[PDB]
């Protein structure tokens, strides 16, 4: 794939920018889940169940 | 020559799983090993984390867990995963085992490797036990009244090897105390067990599917089989991760969520899954020290296939009526634990002892007469004279 | 250190097999390769034909097994039913 | 062994919980503690549930105080060393109905009722089981079966014979959002609220399973595409062999 | 067990032919349905190795039966780590699979048996 | 070959202590090395017997002691033995780091022993503290406090490591607990820290008193000092009786037999006899930060000692400077123990500043300076060029 | 097992020295020995010979600490007294 050499120049991928990247995802891929899944028990949360109050 | 190679300590890796010489042909259940070193590093990882919010005390014990499930952060997920662990432990141990019998890996030089393993399964269900006692729910302390009592069996000293063991009148705070203790203490010396089954292991080296020499072909254990244990270790844990977050219950009995009492055994009273297939072969002898005994045998049975076993060639691969009686007796294992699962009934016991027969002759019958027959059948079917 | 036991297996360079000659091997770069195929198309149809020869010292005795625990579970639940309460009572004692 | 014994097996009702990706239903659950509060408290403890961890999942800050201060736990002895009360704080455990075991019995014809914390984890059926029995109270026992006196039958009860009587009731609860506070939909409702009080971690570990298997399902397959790659080079290999003259 | 075992009781029933006509069907159809040959293995080839007299003879064996066994077992190895069998026509045919270790096995044998009896041998005076 | 020799397991205990090359010469202070390893035994023996009596309840902690003490068959010969056993430990420690000291063995190859061999000692006195928090006593509880404390002088993370290690506002319950489950882990892992400590041992072998080689006069461990080692086993046991017997709480602190209590640190406070040197360093630095850093480096600064030493032959026997400064540091540090058990009060606080200094001037300053004029005292009083 | 870095000490028939030559050692076995005397009469004007030579390298050293720590303890002693309430109020502070 040419989007790898534009990137990493056909060089893997280096171990600092691995950690950095490493981050980004713990933050970025949390809320994502987070929001699907209240998403999906809407309704059913505190939330709201407190807005009914 | 390289540092990894002349350093005291990296020296010692580098020739255990770096340049250690694989052979090119073994399959993926030589990855069963590296699997069980990891359940050993769980279970005491997550072992000493919950030490440090456990209480050995009788009365604190069953609450204090509780308190791990409920006030300790992640604390469930500390539980969930050593208890969880236990029974990965065994699955993993059991496959190791089936493994080694079907590919011979007990005969040839490897004796002492398979000796050594015995005893670690020895040590490993010891093990479990204690740290199943320090819940002291009611399968706790029953199941600690019952192996305890194992013991009284023994002719004479018996019924002081146990008041001696319990350190009492009957199962109490002194037992839970000890028993918590020892639970810290075994793990180590498995460790230590470990370190010498990997010697006898190294002097050697692993067998291969084919049970022959794999000396003309060798591939590093770096850069393959790091990688390939990888795989397997993977869907280790993915599989763990569903039961620990999405079924953590289902592996365990329920009466373990009801405190110990003393004075009331309930008519639900049942083993963990792992011990059933032994807790059967018990419970099918009509006699106190009979069953006992020839419980303890069906572990050291184990001892006598480097002798039994009279092919002149290693493994199953090649073997016909081999693999097919290997397989009549895997499956009668598991009906064996099926049984104890079952209560004592009419069309159960005489299963549970025919079971039991079949377990041993396996051994000390079916091996022996099958391997010699299979050894003739080679020559006979080539041989012109 | 001191010398120890001779084994059947010594390592790169002396690993202790027997001596080889004629046998000449070749090979190519995972890099020179096409980016990992061979599964379907050319090794679908030769996947599973492993366990089509073994299935069978496998599935005889499973079958062997889960047909005697079966009946011998249904007779179970026939002696403690009402019906065989009658039979019950001659086999238990 | 006789059915009668093992008991009848509940039936399988459809949680609003049951599912990897299915949280409880707070609404029920705070429904439940009404049904705790006012019907089965009287007979029943729930030592192991602290009043805060109400907080947050099916009432308020204020709520959960209000209901803790109802009542009196032990102080620290005054000046002089006497022993006086305190009422409840959210740091504190939901009081149990009897001051000891003897008690407990004494108030129920021998007697002892289990404490709920846990009740839906020490049985074989959870929540099925729980309902079930709660609903599953036959006006009268089978033909034949003679019960013992101050006992009650109940099919889906191990041995049928269960000291508890028959509890729920349509309409004997006025629910505070205007449900039906029909015999079932307690029976629905405080078995939903046991159930958190047994495994309170739960959305929060439904929630984290999801992240870790797809995380670690992704490793999985990484790591077989990779090891391919590794092992390109032995497993494409070839030999040829010729018979040195 | 022992190769002098096996060779006493296979010929045996090699030689009485009711038991041969009985046995050898079995025994063809046994080994082939072992599948070694399917590997380009002979059965000699299996023969567990780990032993002094397996050693003996393996050292005793002609250089070019050697290498050749050589070529054999790493064939073996290569196909198995790949999964696969060898093509159809590079299978040991029947006319192949020759006991060629076995004269070895057994001259070490009896060479051990004896060494073995003139060690312990008693005297009557 | 033998089997002793042959055998996997045998030909590791063979090559250790049976057929290992000593050195002729090797002197009593050689006998150091195996009474560490007995101690090591002692204190893990002692311990895990009295574990299945402790609760590390912090309710219940201080009386489950007293449990041991008054109800346990010869728990007090158990508390005792452990109790003593950690002094004599130390006193034992610090003569085998000392003989090294001395002889340079910290020099030429053998520095990867010394640098384990450090490890150890940080590692030996973690494990005591954790151990001594485990009574909860008066001593108990504010070693607990002060000692966590010692990290809230990091800047910025501070306080929250130390909270971190509470696991609470205060040293409470959880404090205790945890300490406990760490008390009985490091000990398992000085154990393996050992190991390395005798592989890096036996790849050169000891020295010996003359300092130079002793490859051209070697006596197997067999039978010379396996029964040499005896006669210092023996000799150790006997005073360690003396005290455990007739004199058990001589080398404790009365302090520890009042229960802890959070808000009362008693006048009397005082550490134990073995932290002293380092309590008495850290005092003499009026900084929060700096007091514990140099304290630290106290610990550190014996890793310089293989660059320091300038001296181009080994050990301290034939060299009259060295010897001279090497009892000046000796005496020095047991002064410096001294100050540290005194209050601090007018002559005793720079008295304890002057000896600090002198510590560290030792690795230093001393050592490099006075190696230098030694080599080329020893050059120019025969060189005639 | 693989090969390890030289080290400066090997074992029994090659333990690394210079190669002896000239060298001749004769013993006895310890049988043929007085049942162990030596001390008294040979070996006990003999001993703390071995501290006669090393004793001033040790009791200066000790004799210079334990100097100085006396002298300034009694110094504590004084200043914490009536005698010293005024020579203590100066170096303290
Ligand atoms: C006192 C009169 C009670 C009231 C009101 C409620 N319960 Fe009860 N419960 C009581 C007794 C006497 C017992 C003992 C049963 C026995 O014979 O062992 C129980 C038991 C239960 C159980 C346990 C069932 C089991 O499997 O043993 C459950 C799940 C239970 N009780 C639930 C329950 C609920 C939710 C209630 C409020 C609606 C309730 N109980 C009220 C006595 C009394
Ligand atoms: C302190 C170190 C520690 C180690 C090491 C340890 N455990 Fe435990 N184990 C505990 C504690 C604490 C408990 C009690 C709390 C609990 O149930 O998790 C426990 C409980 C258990 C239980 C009860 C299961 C349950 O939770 O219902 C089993 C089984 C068990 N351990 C198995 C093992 C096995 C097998 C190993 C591996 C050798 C092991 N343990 C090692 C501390 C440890
Ligand atoms: C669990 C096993 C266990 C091990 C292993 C262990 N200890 Fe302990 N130790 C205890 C227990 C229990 C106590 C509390 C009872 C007591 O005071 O003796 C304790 C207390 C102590 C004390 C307090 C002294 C006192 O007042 O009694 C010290 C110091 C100590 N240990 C040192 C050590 C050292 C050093 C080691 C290892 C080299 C060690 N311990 C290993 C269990 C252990
Ligand atoms: C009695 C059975 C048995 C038990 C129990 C056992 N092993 Fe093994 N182990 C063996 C034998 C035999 C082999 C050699 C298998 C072969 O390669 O043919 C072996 C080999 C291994 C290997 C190499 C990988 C492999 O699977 O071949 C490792 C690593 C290993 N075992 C680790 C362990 C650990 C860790 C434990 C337990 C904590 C354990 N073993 C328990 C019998 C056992
Ligand atoms: C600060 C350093 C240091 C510490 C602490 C230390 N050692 Fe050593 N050890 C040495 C050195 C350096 C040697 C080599 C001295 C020589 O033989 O010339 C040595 C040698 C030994 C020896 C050989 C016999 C002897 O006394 O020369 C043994 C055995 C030994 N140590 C055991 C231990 C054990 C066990 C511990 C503690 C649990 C320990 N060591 C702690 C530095 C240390
Ligand atoms: C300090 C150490 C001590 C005192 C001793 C420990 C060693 C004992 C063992 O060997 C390791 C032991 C685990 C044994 O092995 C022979 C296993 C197969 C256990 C078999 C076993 O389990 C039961 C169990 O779990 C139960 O729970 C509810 C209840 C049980 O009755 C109903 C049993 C039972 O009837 C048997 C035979
Ligand atoms: C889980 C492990 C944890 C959190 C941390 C442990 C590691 C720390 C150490 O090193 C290993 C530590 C023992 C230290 O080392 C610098 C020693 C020399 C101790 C120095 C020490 O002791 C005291 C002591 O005992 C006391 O008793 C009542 C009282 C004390 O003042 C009142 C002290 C004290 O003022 C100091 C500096």
């Amino acid at each position: 794939s040419s989007l790898y050499k534009t990137f990493f120049k056909r060089n893997a991928v280096f171990v600092g920018t691995i950690f950095a990247g490493a981050f980004v995802f713990q933050t970025v891929f949390d809320t994502a889940i987070t929001s699907w899944y209240e998403n999906h028990n809407k309704g059913k949360l505190w939330k709201d169940v407190k807005a009914k109050i | 020559m390289a540092f990894r190679k002349s350093n005291v300590y990296l020296s010692l890796v580098n020739s255990y799983i770096i340049d250690s010489p694989q052979p090119s042909s073994i399959n993926y259940w030589w990855n069963m090993g590296s699997l069980l070193g990891l359940c050993l590093v769980i279970q005491i990882v997550t072992g000493i984390f919950m030490a440090m919010h456990y209480s050995s005390n009788i009365e604190l014990a069953f609450s204090s867990v509780e308190h791990i499930m409920r006030d300790v952060h992640n604390g469930y997920i500390l539980r969930y995963l050593h208890a969880n662990g236990a029974s990965f432990f065994f699955m993993v141990m059991f496959m190791h085992m089936a493994k080694g019998l079907y590919y011979g890996s007990y005969r040839s030089p490897r004796v002492t490797l398979w000796n050594v393993g015995v005893i670690i399964f020895t040590l490993t269900i010891a093990t479990a036990f204690l740290g199943y006692c320090c819940v002291y729910g009611q399968m706790s302390h029953w199941g600690a009244t019952v192996i305890t009592n194992l013991f009284s069996a023994i002719p004479f000293v018996g019924n002081d090897i146990v008041s001696w063991l319990w350190g009492g009148f009957s199962v109490s705070n002194p037992t839970i105390q000890r028993f918590f203790a020892l639970h810290y203490l075994v793990p180590f010396i498995i460790a230590a067990m470990v370190i010498m089954h990997l010697m006898a292991l190294h002097i050697h080296g692993s067998s291969n599917p084919l049970g022959i020499t794999g000396n003309l072909d060798r591939i590093p254990m770096h850069s393959y089989f790091i990688f390939k244990d990888l795989v397997t270790v993977f869907l280790f844990m993915l599989i763990l991760a569903l039961f620990v977050f999405y079924s953590p219950n289902t592996l365990g009995h329920p009466d373990n969520y009801i405190p110990g009492n003393p004075l009331v055994t309930p008519a639900s009273i049942v083993p963990e899954w792992y011990l059933l297939p032994f807790y059967a072969i018990l419970r099918s002898i009509p006699d106190k020290l009979l069953g006992v005994i020839t419980m303890f045998a069906a572990i050291l049975v184990l001892l006598v296939l480097p002798f039994t076993d009279r092919s002149v060639v290693r493994g199953n691969t090649f073997k016909v009526l081999s693999k097919f009686f290997f397989f009549i007796f895997v499956f009668n294992f598991v009906l064996l634990g099926q049984i104890g699962a079952c209560h004592v009934e009419v069309p159960y016991v005489l299963m549970g002892q025919i079971a039991t027969f079949i377990y041993f002759a396996y051994f000390l019958i079916i091996v022996p007469v099958i391997s010699t027959i299979e050894n003739v059948l080679f020559y006979i079917g080539r041989v012109n004279k | 250190g001191p010398p120890s036991g001779k084994t059947y297996m010594g390592w790169w360079g002396h690993m202790g097999g027997p001596k080889q000659k004629g046998i000449t091997s070749y090979a190519v770069s995972p890099y020179a390769q096409k980016p990992l195929q061979g599964i379907f198309h050319n090794a679908v149809f030769n996947s599973f034909r492993r366990f089509k020869s073994q299935f069978l010292y496998v599935l005889i005795p499973a079958g062997i097994y889960w047909y005697w625990w079966k009946n011998g579970n249904e007779y179970n639940e026939f002696l403690y039913s009402k019906a065989g309460r009658e039979e019950l009572e001659r086999v238990n004692v | 062994m006789t059915a009668a014994e093992h008991g009848l097996h509940a039936p399988a009702y459809a949680w609003s919980h049951n599912g990897p990706f299915e949280t409880f239903d707070h609404a029920s659950i705070r429904r439940g503690y009404q049904v705790y509060r006012e019907v089965c408290a009287a007979c029943h403890s729930l030592d192991r549930v602290a009043w805060r961890t109400l907080v947050g999942v099916s009432h308020t800050n204020e709520e959960v105080r209000n209901m803790a201060e109802e009542f009196e736990y032990d102080d620290e002895p005054d000046e002089q060393g006497n022993p006086k009360k305190r009422p409840g704080k959210l740091s504190d455990y939901i009081p149990g109905p009897y001051p000891n075991e003897q008690a407990a019995r004494a108030a129920n014809q021998g007697a002892l009722p289990p404490d709920l914390s846990l009740i839906v984890k020490a049985r074989h059926g959870g929540c099925d089981y729980i309902f079930s029995l709660l609903t599953g109270y036959p006006d009268e026992p089978p033909a034949g079966v003679a019960l013992p006196p101050g006992s009650n039958y109940n099919p889906y009860f191990p041995g049928g014979s269960i000291a508890m009587a028959r509890v729920l009731f349509d309409d004997m609860v006025e629910y505070e959002d205007g449900t039906p506070a029909t015999t079932s939909q307690m029976a629905k409702d405080v078995t939903t609220f046991l159930n958190w009080c047994a495994e309170p971690e739960h959305d929060e570990r439904k929630r984290l399973g999801l992240k870790t298997v797809i995380i670690l399902s992704s490793l999985y397959l990484l790591s077989i595409w990779v090891k391919k790659f590794k092992w390109a080079g032995i497993k494409t290999r070839k030999f040829v062999f010729n018979p040195p003259k | 067990q022992s190769f002098t075992s096996i060779a006493r009781i296979g010929d045996y029933i090699l030689k009485s032919p009711v038991l041969s006509k009985l046995c050898v069907p079995v025994a063809n159809q046994f080994i082939n349905l072992a599948g070694y040959k399917k590997l380009g293995l002979k059965f000699d080839d299996l023969i567990a190795e780990e032993n002094p007299i397996m050693q003996t003879a393996l050292r005793r064996l002609p250089e070019d039966e050697s290498y050749a066994r050589a070529y054999r077992i790493i064939r073996a190895h290569q196909t198995e780590l790949t999964h696969h069998l060898l093509p159809r026509n590079e299978w040991i045919k029947a006319q192949e699979d020759v006991p060629y270790l076995l004269p070895y096995i057994l001259e070490a044998e009896a060479a051990a048996k004896e060494k073995d009896e003139l060690d312990n041998i008693e005297v009557s005076k």
